[PDB]
């Protein structure tokens, strides 16, 4: 039988830490100038 | 011009005469040049704002709206809607029940906050936010996106609004959000207003309470990465005030699957919420250990080799579901079965570091628990390589990263575990210990003194190691240890002594 049977697990406090590419998708991402678009639409219904 | 000079009668019209000239200024707006004529009439500008806000038609408001968007198209343009006033105005808006109004309202606002110095401060001013977060019960997807944007932009590198938000019950809308939208920009654009919360310590929790971590986890395998990104670093930054929800299956099922993404971040991002996710919470290791948790994180382990910024979290998660549920021996048989024992031991070696050593033999202490795992890890050379960090360990405060006490606890727990085997005990006293576990009894951390009191509990069992002991006057700290504080500590002493004196 496990006798520590209170023991805690111990967290990992995450944040912005570290280098700021290591905590970014590795791989290259690439898909304003986005949301310009959707405002265009609204515009249009409007009317 | 003489497009002035009509402007002019223009900012009049002040009775049921206003609802057609707001018809009339609104359609001039619309021309290139003819949006220009009207800029350089502050009288009208001011006018239009006027209207708007006052105006009780619903119809002149959407031509005075219009207005200005139009002319939020330009540097110059927006520069005077800030100063005419607009933005109080346009914020006040943000209340009308029109559709074409709040659509104007909200874009034109947009524009403001990207480009218009000083809208900002403005727009917080006016109670904008507050606004906009009871807008997000608003339906259009489109404008959903474009208000959750706005947020974004007044939220950043502004902690007063993160709480202002959080006040406002921006939190709970903004997860409902992520609940129920699958249309990728709303999705993006929301995930990023929470991620700049999720930076925020009162946040935190009320992200939480609200279903943030399962609303999140929907969307691990969208397949817009910029998406993926956004859920996994706020998922991750999230995990440590997350271990008491319920409802976290669907969460669990996935981050195990990401362990075996090709991509790195993704697996070490994957393996610390994993290792969050599993302190304490009982039901979240069974489903982990469920899911295939254990044969994922050996994999994973395995696959980073020196690889710490992966094998230290996948460690500690596997440490956490190794102890202390329904399921724990399972897992712990499973380490065994998936060829974990040697990569584990081998990690107690250089190059690792005393963060990930600490992990180790934490895991390898649960690891023990299992009686099939005794002789394996006799075996792999686990005692001697437990003796020499503890011996180490043990110099180092005879006289950083971690503290060698956690070092010098850990590794003596460890072998108090392997001490339930006979023949790890023949090992054990073997490398000539009892002395340091005797005079480990002295220690001033109570931790300390508990398992060293525990492994020389277990090796008394046996005459010869008990005849050691008491050679090396352990009689007289642990007589004393008999009125320790700490509960354990007495317990053990007590249980050596009576071992001790059995013939």
């Amino acid at each position: 039988g496990d006798p520590e049977l209170c023991a805690t697990d111990e967290m990992i406090p995450f944040k912005d830490e570290g280098d700021p590419q290591k905590e970014k998708i590795f791989a290259e991402i690439s898909h304003e100038g986005d949301l310009a678009d959707i405002k265009s639409s609204l515009v249009n219904e409007s009317e | 011009r003489a497009i002035p000079e009509l402007t002019k009668l223009l900012n009049d019209e002040d009775q049921v005469v206003v609802n057609k000239a707001a018809v009339m200024v609104h359609q001039l707006s619309k021309k290139e040049a003819s949006r220009h004529a009207i800029m350089r009439s502050p009288q009208m500008v001011s006018a239009i704002v006027r209207t708007m806000q006052n105006t009780n038609d619903v119809e002149t408001a959407r031509c005075t709206a219009g207005t200005l968007h139009n002319l939020s198209h330009h540097r110059e343009g927006l520069l005077a809607i800030f100063k005419s006033g607009g933005i109080p105005a346009l914020v006040k808006m943000l209340g009308s029940p029109v559709d074409s109004v709040l659509f104007y309202a909200i874009t034109t606002l947009h524009n403001l906050l990207l480009h218009q110095e000083g809208a900002k401060m403005a727009v917080r001013l006016a109670g904008g936010l507050q606004k906009m977060v009871a807008l997000l019960n608003k339906t259009n997807v489109k404008f959903l996106a474009i208000t959750t944007d706005c947020l974004q932009i007044l939220a950043y590198g502004n902690q007063e609004s993160k709480l202002i938000i959080l006040a406002s019950g921006g939190p709970q809308a903004l997860v409902n959000i992520m609940r129920t939208y699958t249309y990728e920009k709303l999705l993006w654009t929301t995930s990023r207003v929470l991620k700049v919360l999720s930076v925020c310590s009162s946040n935190k929790p009320a992200i939480v309470e609200a279903g943030g971590m399962q609303a999140l986890g929907l969307h691990l395998t969208d397949p817009s990465q910029r998406l993926v990104q956004n859920c996994l670093w706020t998922l991750r930054n999230l995990s440590d005030a997350a271990t008491k929800q319920e409802g976290m299956e669907g969460l669990l099922g996935t981050l195990v699957q990401l362990l075996g993404s090709d991509d790195i971040n993704v697996v070490t991002c994957a393996a610390g919420i994993l290792s969050n996710l599993t302190c304490n919470n009982y039901k979240n290791k069974m489903m982990v250990c469920q899911v295939g948790g254990i044969e994922a994180l050996v994999r994973t382990v395995l696959r980073a080799g020196d690889r710490e910024d992966i094998t230290e979290p996948a460690i500690c998660a596997l440490r956490h579901l190794t102890s202390r549920h329904q399921e724990a021996e399972m897992a712990q048989n499973a380490v065994r079965l998936h060829y974990g024992l040697p990569v584990v031991v081998k990690l107690l070696h250089p190059p690792s570091h005393w963060p990930l050593i600490k992990a180790t033999v934490g895991l390898i202490r649960n690891l023990a628990l299992c009686p099939a795992n005794h002789a394996p890890l006799r075996e792999q050379g686990a005692i001697p390589r437990l003796v020499q960090l503890l011996v180490r360990a043990h110099q180092d405060t005879q006289r950083e990263g971690v503290r060698m006490e956690e070092i010098v606890e850990g590794c003596t727990g460890a072998l108090h575990i392997l001490a339930r085997d006979v023949h790890n005990r023949i090992v054990i006293r073997g490398l000539n210990t009892i002395p340091l576990f005797v005079q480990l009894l002295y220690s001033p951390i109570e931790n300390i003194q508990r398992v060293a009191a525990g492994v020389l509990c277990e090796l008394a069992q046996d005459k010869e190691a008990a005849e050691a002991i008491e050679a090396e006057g352990a009689t007289a700290p642990l007589t004393e240890l008999l009125h320790s504080r700490n509960e354990g500590v007495a317990t053990y002493a007590a249980a050596v002594l009576f071992r001790m004196s059995e013939d």
